[PDB]
RNA sequence: GGGGCGGUCGCCUCCUAAAAGGUAACGGAGGCGCCCAAAGGUUCCCUCAGAAUGGUUGGAAAUCAUUCGCAGAGUGUAAAGGCACAAGGGAGCUUGACUGCGAGACCUACAAGUCGAGCAGGGACGAAAGUCGGGCUUAGUGAUCCGGUGGUUCCGCAUGGAAGGGCCAUCGCUCAACGGAUAAAAGCUACCCCGGGGAUAACAGGCUUAUCUCCCCCAAGAGUCCACAUCGACGGGGAGGUUUGGCACCUCGAUGUCGGCUCAUCGCAUCCUGGGGCUGUAGUCGGUCCCAAGGGUUGGGCUGUUCGCCCAUUAAAGCGGUACG
RNA sequence: UAAUAGCUCACUGGUCGAGUGACUCUGCGCCGAAAAUGUACCGGGGCUAAACGUAUCACCGAAGCUGCGGACUGUUCG
RNA sequence: AGUCUUGGAGGUAGAGCACUGAUUGGACUAGGGGCCCCUACCGGGUUACCGAAUUCAGUCAAACUCCGAAUGCCAAUGACUUAUCCUUGGGAGUCAGACUGCGAGUGAUAAGAUCCGUAGUCGAAAGGGAAACAGCCCAGACCGCCAGCUAAGGUCCCAAAGU
RNA sequence: UACAAGUAGUCAGAGCCCGUUAACGGGUGAUGGCGUGCCUUUUGUAGAAUGAACCGGCGAGUUACGAUCUCGUGCAAGGUU
RNA sequence: UGGUGGCGAUAGCGAAGAGGUCACACCCGUUCCCAUACCGAACACGGAAGUUAAGCUCUUCAGCGCCGAUGGUAGUCGGGGGUUUCCCCCUGUGAGAGUAGGACGCCGCCAA
């Protein structure tokens, strides 16, 4: 439910996603993070559900990080209409995950519980993911 | 000095610039041998045509 | 069955004007020939070249146009008679 | 993206636009049908916005003073470009917001639109060089005919005049469906007709699978404790093409459209009958899941109804496909 | 049933005595995988190479090219 | 006209935070909670309870750009190749296009969907391949030959060629 | 010609019959390979789009008056009724 | 050393230190040109009391700002693949924020 509190224009193009991630490739803030290894969209419902599956299992372990904000809106036409005659109303928020981007960073937590917890949070996402730790 | 030009892959179906370049070396139809002198212009011809035509030296 | 939608209120845009280089570097030009159609001072004129009413660059004499750098960032246009 | 209804019709700015120009859509954002006797032209001189600190009425900012301060502020107005050697600000003077032009050049089907050095006459500003043919550039706007007004060294039907007509300047259109049919214009047709179209809609077929129907994955939880007997949140993945849909691909020189009767036939994602596993399965009964399509899978009341609800039976009163057979 | 039981995992001792246990990358493969006149997602037969990957050389393969001839049209001259 | 050399204009892909927006944590506090008491909170002490402004570190953007290619575009000069270019006049048809690549829109980055730019083919192009097939691949039919070599594809057989 | 499905052809092709505007002949063809009519309209037709039962006949760009262009003629700063 | 120029700030912004007999500039006072939408700092006016304090010129330094290729990549022309809202191989081509370092000025012309 990461709402961008204000947005410049409410309808942008969907865009295309080519190549590897621009930045935030490796673990930077935490010790262990989760990395995605192919391109797709990612939305706020998924990100919130993942953060629940992470943190609620994690309870008092430590702290978490998110380095994805679903800034870009995506629209959809209302159900059962003929297509055309103006762009549809926006109804949601999405982010791009280019392959190589780290998703979430874990902190203050030993390696094995973080391992199984990131593994649990992986199934919420629709993408193939890889564990990466800090160098 | 003189290097000969032998067209292999047919010109049809290939785009306009390749078509016109193949025309400028006098390659009217497929599978003839066209003798030309050597300098940078003809060399430019052969590396940006490079796959419809084979080159060889005398 | 259908559902009625309309009111896009976006479908208008002006007839786009031609702006840009209408002579190349090293061209022989003639007296009174335009060289670059800008909109605002993208290039300040140099010698033998004026500035029009709507910031147009026109050659005062027949000659050869040269494009050059003016200062750190800007361009300059000039005419050298042959 | 069938028509109707809705919206729009001209002009200007950006993105879409694929680093020349151009480039569509009922693609994404705004503006215009003006204003300015100075918000012009010249000459001359400067310089911002914001912040910090002091100072009263007085401050969160009214007006001063200092310091920092490339531009965040302005640039009449929408955006874009550009502008502090001003195109921003201030002062004096003045009307070049002149006439006759115009080498050439862009753009363009045409009509149009745009720039333009320089020449002539007469100016304005400045001593001069020099600048000035409106706004800082791009919008602020319409054909022709016809008629009005002003000037004419033009013609004026035998002649001389006049009536009138030319030529020049100029006025009259939200002619906004904005390259404008006429000066002058609304609806119904299931009484309807003709010429055509599958270029174009309804049924059916097709593509897609949003929706729908099933199958799943992860598992928080519920389950007296136990996620995984049973159910399963928040999320994800699929399959099918029976629903509602999107597209307009065959058919308008005719492919008969719901339901029912007669007749079947096929699939299995199995309603019964067959064989099993787990059970929060004692036994009578069950719940779920797996193998299984051989056969069977009821009569009435109501509504045109499929569908439903009800009555009474049955082991069971299956779901679907075959141009909704 | 609550220790109360042959008993069992942590852990150590003796038996014979050689491989034994975790992870990463990658090739190829399996389950997931159910439709309607009939096999029906190799064209069939069939194929464990007649599949895939790598390298090499043969060969087939068109109205393409060449060979032989004929006709016609252009350019330089028959 | 093509190509080589050379000169340009141009802000896309990329990249990036310098601007404009968005956005994540660390630090810090202006200032809003926080209750107490004196009480007009006058202020103290007030939980990291929120939280403007700076800095450190990080993430995006068609309408962000301090940068920024490959290509394409416009030229000049010379060199080579090619011969097609302009003007005028006579006479047309064309204004329903489709598919496949790649780059975009709209759509649900669905459609054998629609609408653009660019390339090819069909259109208007038969032959070989992909079973049959317009747009896929290879390749252009002036005729004849009981000639050879080959491209795609293929060589157990149907069915030609290597079990 | 009675074990074969075939836009009905074509080309190979054995057999059989005949013998000519004499010439690398004629008829029939068991069998093999390839192969979905014609026209119109279409982006696209074997089309399940349209038209034709067949045969024969008829059945659609002409003329007038002008204009223009080309060509060719007679004269040529003249030409011509 | 003064005047005026061209070069992309590699020219700067900073931090420190020296100079003035001459030149330059601070200074002196508005009387008469001229002025301060209020004023001799400003415009001009005509002097020379002392003053390097500032302006200005030289000396040093990489703090900021600036310039900056090398080999790496991203992208991309053209070919060629693939399980193809996207990836891969090759001939080329060559990102910028990154450093090797450069730089805290170079060339005139007239008056000492």
């Amino acid at each position: 439910m990461l709402l961008p509190k204000r947005v410049k224009y409410r309808r942008e193009h969907r865009g295309k996603m080519r190549g590897r991630a621009k930045g935030g490739t490796e673990v930077h803030f935490g010790e262990f993070g989760i990395q995605a290894l192919e391109a797709s969209w990612i939305t706020n419902r998924q990100i919130e559900a993942a953060r629940i599956a992470m943190t609620r299992y994690m309870k008092r372990g430590g702290k978490v990080w998110i380095k994805i904000f679903p800034s870009k809106p995506y629209t959809a036409k209302p159900l059962e209409v003929r297509m055309g005659s103006g762009k549809g109303a926006p109804e949601g928020w999405v982010a791009v995950v280019k392959p190589g981007k780290v998703l979430f960073e874990i902190s203050g937590v030993s390696e094995e519980v973080a391992r199984e917890a990131l593994r649990l949070a992986s199934h919420k996402l629709p993408i193939k993911t890889k564990f990466v730790k800090r160098e | 000095a003189k290097l000969e030009i032998t067209l292999k892959r047919s010109v049809i179906g290939r785009p306009e610039d390749q078509r016109v370049t193949v025309r400028t070396l006098g390659l009217k139809k497929t599978n003839q041998t066209v003798v030309h002198e050597d300098n940078a212009a003809i060399r430019g011809m052969i590396n940006k045509v490079s796959h419809l035509v084979s080159v060889k030296e005398q | 069955s259908k559902k009625g939608v309309g009111s896009t209120k976006n479908g208008r845009d002006s007839e786009a004007k031609r702006l840009g280089a209408k002579r190349a570097d090293g061209q022989f030009v003639t007296g009174g020939s335009i060289l670059y159609r800008q909109r605002g001072t993208k290039i300040y004129p140099g010698e033998n070249v004026g500035r029009g009413g709507d910031d147009t660059l026109f050659a005062k004499i027949d000659g050869t146009v040269k494009f050059e750098r003016f200062g750190r960032d800007r361009k300059k246009v000039s005419v050298y008679p042959v």
